[PDB]
């Protein structure tokens, strides 16, 4: 998801 | 401002509750996100804190956590003196408000790097504790406690 | 054995996973219960740890956490050097094994005081860190870090 | 429940 905690 | 004194503080964001413990003498913080501020949540958070730092006294954040027998049980277990959080020194209300405003500002600065608020809050804890204002709060707390042990 | 070196360690109880970080020079620990070891859980735990202590290097507990891009992203974010956990010094294997056995012993001793395993594990962290062996691991970690700041 | 985390 483009987040540190959800790279997807 | 002894090495063992901590203050609880509870603030809200995104419909969730951020519980914070402040080491008064240094301004170092630990924090977590919980759905609501119950005696069981507050008790578990104090058990976590007291296993990590030498917590002698906690000033509770409100009268429900002061009254809660679950919080009193955790403070008994971990050897903490549970106290009220009355601002006999009016400087206290102001310091806590200013910290909540600072944390919320930091959380805003990172919020788009994290899907979950709990990630953002722990990024904000890290930035607060490492900020040089000159020493950081993380440096001050270690200095204070090491001085006390020695 | 420098002030900023930590070792990750994952052990199992009650069909759940306990993730532990060990400050190698002092033997101080932080730990949490998670339902299974994933890169996302491990990454969040490291972000928590690095906001609370000056974490320079982490030796990961296995090759899946070393490879995990989520764990590498958290170590980038927090300024941690991610390293493998190969026991080049065979003593490391034994030290970790016997810590897991000590923690599980302690958890047994408290387990009847807590409904949930996560309470028991945090009781065990508190007992481990406060045990005098003479200084405790919580005293040794503050001494070491303060000595480094100075 | 007679437990520190669940006094009931
Ligand atoms: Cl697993």
């Amino acid at each position: 998801a483009l987040k540190i905690d959800n790279l997807d | 401002s002894s090495p063992g004194i901590w203050q609880l503080d509870c603030t809200h964001l995104e419909g969730k509750v951020i519980l914070v413990a402040v080491h008064v003498a240094s301004g170092y913080i630990e924090a977590e996100v919980i759905p609501a501020e119950t005696g069981q949540e507050t008790a578990y958070f104090l058990l976590k804190l007291a296993g990590r730092w030498p917590v002698k006294t906690v000033h509770t954040d409100n009268g429900s956590n002061f009254t809660s027998t679950t919080v009193k049980a955790a403070c008994w277990w971990a050897g903490i003196k549970q106290e009220d959080g009355i601002p006999y020194n009016p400087q206290s209300q102001g310091v806590i408000e200013s910290m909540n405003k600072e944390l919320k500002k930091i959380i805003g600065q990172v919020r788009d790097q994290a899907e979950h608020l709990k990630t953002a809050v722990q990024m904000a804890v890290f930035i607060h504790n490492h900020k040089r204002k000159g020493y950081s709060a993380g440096e001050r707390i270690v200095d204070i406690i090491a001085t006390d042990i020695q």
